[PDB]
């Protein structure tokens, strides 16, 4: 059961790209704040964005996931 | 008036195509070409040799709320290398 | 059966039965104001759009044989006549189409502003056209011109 | 726990005829319900102005 | 007469009239309406999950314990973290 | 043969009207050049007939991936989109769908080490489209079932009725988390959405056959 | 009254749709009201131009 | 005067006798109709997608069985059980 | 046959979520999906929320705007 | 007015606006219950021609 | 055996995803502060941005929890 | 043991993930004081946002300590 | 064996490539909500930007990607 101990560390090893896509992730909604006081009357049009970019940055994080299940359950 | 009383005479409906949706979902899972999963297929004079209960497998029968999870119902094949 | 139920039939539908109609020399006055009445009216306005324009170009010959002049229907199956719908046709019916368009607006004196997709049909190819056909072409092109108010150029690529 | 299922193919077919469904059914039950109701108000609102002139031009009334 | 009728009427009477935010007074207890809606939330799952656990038990759960027993099976046949040893320890407990 | 009567103004009519004009303002039409008019009528015409239905097939993909991921929260109930085959063969169906209409509108022909670098960066539109969303329902309920087995745990191991705060936080952090499937489930229908309008509209552009020949005057 | 019968029709038909519209008339009476709008309407949705 | 045969398909006022049936779009009656005026013309890029992607993962499928199928039959000729059993 | 098939659906799927491995977690899950559909019920202002879908379609933002009396008079 | 029908139609019959109100949404102008109190008192038609 | 102490040693490695979250959401709230300093008339609405990134951001947070309690207890 | 060895390297590298929680609370700590510098009028107002921001980020600092536990004592 | 062991520690290492991936979307994604707020009238080309700028930092984690399925299945 060495390459089961091994998967262990692997996935806990594999998810450390999570913190990064979450210091991005809190970077982008903080600017999004940033940009609803700077202009308001677009606010609700920047949310769109900031949806549409937490969209594509959250798929860093999936990416991620994805190899821990396929280090854990393959 | 209003004509409030003349959409309460209709009942509930269904969406205008759904027993083709029903239909559709329905053949997809019964017209697979594999068999049943758990399930083999074997030959007739194996199917007709054999009893209910050994001819069960116990992991196709789990317990309805078991006391210890992997409880099966039944216990298949005691007869076998 | 047209003249009776007229507001029921679909422009594709009364441009077949016309075009029927035109192949023998079936018409009355009443029919002719029913389909025109029902394409123009009973209709969409884009249905010439969806046509072809040898369909439109048949409907159009057949009121300018029968003499029957509804500006309001020339109105209507002018907007048929495009650089799409006479590029989708071949050469010579494309030239068919052209000719027999010509000479319905001629005859009617009625010159829209799509007639220049119609004339310019037949002068960024010329090489079917032949000289008397040519000299049609430019009669109702000279035509055209004193009636919409300017002069006739081509439009390049760019 | 697996990320596979018994077959992809039945799955991917599945997707495939609900969204079918949901194509045929928007395209053919509901949009023309929707465009019914939409295209009425829009023709009247688009149309109020030359038809109240077109109108009160036939008019002999006044 | 009717069952689908009464059952309509009975339900709407119990959704809009019957409100335990005023009958039972929990206005003092409790700030504002939201507050109470999602406390009876977080109590519906509370007796919820008190419910499925309490309805049937004692059992060997497929949950992870985090090595805390219910204090009256130490290692009888609830706290057993092997299963097939947990399945026999339940048949000769189910013997007696 | 008889169709079912319909209320004018009913709220599913309403909200799928909002729906389809917002996938449809998602890609919207060039302006020509010339003033629109009786003249320019049939370009504007085969304009819309050359543009591919995104707003159809938007609001088609919003509508049966909202439904499966809202099924995913009933009880007694999974998401179909949470199944990998489901998931991903709605994605590879956009990716494809895009690609057929680029191959189509280049005559079916298709597509200096840029280009199978391109290709591979194009081609993993087809993965990460469906394993986005896929991947979001799996994690989700994944991380439900997870956290409930700690929540059972905690009544399971410390008294039915003798443990209040504890079970009471931890019941809180799985109902917000419940709450929180939920905005995914919302977010992740109009995220699928979104990029598939972008993923199309990357090849509805076409030519538009304008006049030939004018009157100047 | 030469021609009260057009006039008083398209009063009468528009107050009825005005007054009943978004609130609770049905597509049938509106189709028996106005047939030739809902046949102009319904070339729309066939033809693929719905987003017109 | 203007009389009711003019205004005969053109225009009706509310219905007094009773709410008509509803008229059906030409694609409510009919899968031909739809099929071939916009299901095919406007939608086959869809459609043609739904066939790529069941395609492919058929071509998936085939490769999951003939790798599972390989590692069935080497266990076979090692002589070894190619599945667990389990405990029941 | 709407009811009937969702009591059965209900039933068949907390007969398979009873035989499943986890069974306790999932019937707990149904606990605390049901929670939420319990929760909606009090927290969504519902005739807030049809206004706002009447003011997504653009047929009952407005009133219709159309006919005006004064072009159809008959004196 | 267009609150009292909004009121009287199918959707405020329904179980989750059987106690809700359009006029709290959207309460009628002053010209509009005005205009809603002229039009019952000429539903009478002898009333409209008495007074036209 | 084995198993177990890697199965501690992979959950103490995926742990370290929450450092990035944690840094993500502090940007954040710290943009919340300077664009509720920089336009207090919407700052409430700022604070619903604020909660609206923190429960996406949570998601993310959330995410690395799975993997920890995927594999210190699965 | 090598479990209770491993129990121990594990909960470091879950003590790890405290580091970008102590980084996003100077984060939004140093934006409190610049968005006070920039307006001292609402200030208390924004100290308000401020430990409210950080509760939250303390809710992954806490979920970082659960794991811990879950690595020490369980 | 081991060689399939390190094919899943390996994975996992490879997959922490993806952290920054992550957060250089987020900042990204956040400087368009920043410049859409700025310069709102052109704000439709700034998206084509980001899309652009996102195929281009995406190909990096298919660069990681294209390595882990190299440990794993190679
Ligand atoms: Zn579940």
């Amino acid at each position: 059961s060495v390459l089961a101990a091994s998967k262990m560390v692997g996935a806990g090893c594999a998810t450390i790209a999570l913190a990064g896509v979450g210091a991005g992730l809190g970077v982008m909604f903080g600017s999004l704040i940033n940009g609803a006081a700077r202009n308001p009357n677009i606010a609700k049009q920047l949310v769109g964005y900031a949806l549409l970019g937490f969209a594509l940055t959250e798929s860093i994080a999936l990416f991620s996931l994805l190899v821990v299940f396929l280090i854990l359950f393959a | 008036m209003s004509y409030s009383a003349y959409f309460a005479k209709a009942g509930f409906q269904f969406p205008a195509g759904l027993s083709a949706l029903v239909a559709g979902i329905v053949a997809l899972n019964v017209c697979t070409g594999r068999p049943t999963k758990g399930t083999k297929e074997i030959s007739n004079a194996e199917y007709n040799a054999t009893p209910i209960g050994y001819l069960q497998s116990p992991d196709q029968h789990p317990t309805a709320f078991p006391k210890v999870p992997g409880m099966k119902d039944v216990h298949g094949s005691p007869h076998h290398h | 059966n047209v003249s009776a139920n007229f507001t029921k039939f679909e422009t594709e539908q009364l441009l077949q039965i016309v075009a029927t109609f035109d192949a023998f020399n079936h018409s009355s006055v009443a029919f002719l104001d029913d389909v025109a009445d029902s394409i123009t009216y009973c209709n969409h306005y884009l249905a010439p759009v969806r046509a072809g324009a040898d369909e439109l170009a048949t409907l159009l010959t057949y009121y300018a044989k029968n003499g029957h002049e509804r500006a309001d229907l020339l109105a209507t199956v002018a907007r048929g006549f495009s650089e799409v719908s006479l590029g989708k046709l071949s050469a010579a019916q494309r030239k068919d189409t052209v000719l027999s368009a010509l000479k319905a607006f001629q005859t009617f004196g009625f010159y829209p502003e799509s007639i220049e997709a119609v004339i310019g049909a037949a002068l960024v190819s010329p090489a079917e056209y032949s000289a008397e056909e040519l000299k049609e072409v430019e009669a109702v092109k000279v035509a055209a011109e004193n009636a919409l108010g300017g002069e006739f150029v081509l439009i390049q690529e760019g | 726990m697996k990320l596979l299922p018994e077959s992809l193919q039945q799955e991917a077919a599945t997707a495939a005829v609900v969204a079918s469904w949901v194509l045929w059914h928007l395209d053919t039950q509901l949009l023309p319900t929707i465009m019914r109701e939409h295209k009425l108000h829009a023709c009247w609102a688009a149309a109020a102005k030359r038809y109240n002139e077109k109108l009160f031009k036939l008019n002999p009334s006044y | 007469m009717a069952v689908t009728s009464f059952l309509g009427k009975a339900f709407e009477k119990y959704f809009y009239d019957f409100s335990a935010y005023e009958q039972f007074g929990l206005n003092r207890f409790l700030s504002s309406k939201g507050q109470y809606v999602a406390l009876r939330h977080v109590g519906f799952v509370m007796v919820g999950v008190n419910v499925l656990l309490a309805a049937n038990f004692p059992f060997n759960p497929p949950f992870p314990t985090i090595g805390m027993c219910p204090a009256g099976w130490e290692g009888t046949w609830v706290c057993q973290a092997d299963k097939a040893k947990a399945l026999e320890m339940y048949k000769e407990w189910k013997k007696s | 043969s008889s169709v079912r009567d319909v209320k004018t103004g009913s709220l599913p009519t309403n909200f799928l009207t909002g729906v389809y004009r917002f996938w449809r303002s998602q890609n919207p039409a060039e302006k020509p050049h010339d003033p629109v008019n009786d003249r320019l009528l049939p370009a504007v015409v085969d304009a819309s007939d050359k543009r591919a239905s995104i707003g159809t097939w938007a609001t088609t993909f919003f509508c049966t991936i909202i439904s499966c991921n809202l099924l995913g929260l009933m009880p007694f109930n999974e998401a179909p989109t949470s199944g990998l085959g489901f998931a991903t063969g709605l994605g590879v169906s956009v990716w494809a769908t895009a690609t057929i209409l680029g191959l189509s509108k280049t005559g079916f022909k298709f597509p200096f080490i840029f280009v199978p670098l391109e290709t591979i960066s194009y081609t993993f539109r087809a993965v990460s489209l469906g394993v986005r969303l896929w991947v979001n329902m799996l994690a989700g309920h994944t991380l439900l079932h997870i956290l409930t087995g700690m929540a059972l745990a905690l009544p399971f191991s410390l008294g039915f009725f003798s443990m209040v705060p504890a079970t009471f936080g931890v019941c809180c952090l799985l109902s917000a988390l419940v709450g929180l499937e939920y905005l995914v489930a919302v977010l992740q229908s109009g995220v699928f959405s979104i990029l598939s309008t972008v993923y199309v509209g990357e090849f509805n552009h076409d030519k538009f056959i304008g006049p030939a020949a004018k009157i100047v005057k | 009254e030469e021609e009260e019968l057009w006039l008083l029709t398209l009063t009468q038909q528009f107050k009825h749709i005005q007054k009943h519209f978004g609130i609770d008339l049905p597509h049938s009476v509106v189709a028996h009201m106005d047939p030739l709008l809902i046949k102009k309407i319904d070339w729309e949705t066939t033809n693929a131009l719905e987003d017109f | 005067v203007l009389g009711e045969v003019y205004l005969k398909d053109i225009l009706r006022t509310p219905p007094t006798g009773a709410i008509p049936a509803n008229v059906p779009h030409p694609f409510q009656t009919s899968f031909y109709t739809y099929a071939t005026k916009k299901l095919i013309p406007r939608h086959w890029y869809l459609l043609g997608g739904f066939t790529f992607t069941i395609t492919l993962y058929g071509i998936l499928d085939g490769l999951r069985d003939s790798g599972k199928k390989k590692a069935y039959d080497e266990a076979i000729h090692a002589g070894k059980t190619p599945y667990t059993a389990g405990g029941h | 046959i709407a009811l009937f098939g969702a009591l059965s659906w209900i039933l068949y799927r907390a007969d398979g979520q009873s035989k499943a491995h986890e069974w306790i977690v999932d019937l707990n899950l149904n606990v605390l999906q049901a929670a939420w559909l319990i929760s909606f019920s009090s927290l969504i202002p519902f005739r807030a929320v049809y206004f706002a879908f009447r003011g997504m379609a653009p047929a009952t933002a407005s009133t219709l705007n159309g006919l005006k009396t004064f072009s159809s008079i008959s004196l | 007015t267009f609150a009292q029908r909004l009121n009287s139609s199918p959707a405020f019959s329904s179980f989750l606006l059987k106690r809700e109100k359009a006029e709290s949404e959207v309460p009628p102008s002053e010209l509009e219950l005005e205009a809603a109190q002229k039009a019952a008192e000429l539903e009478d038609p002898e009333v409209a021609l008495r007074t036209l």
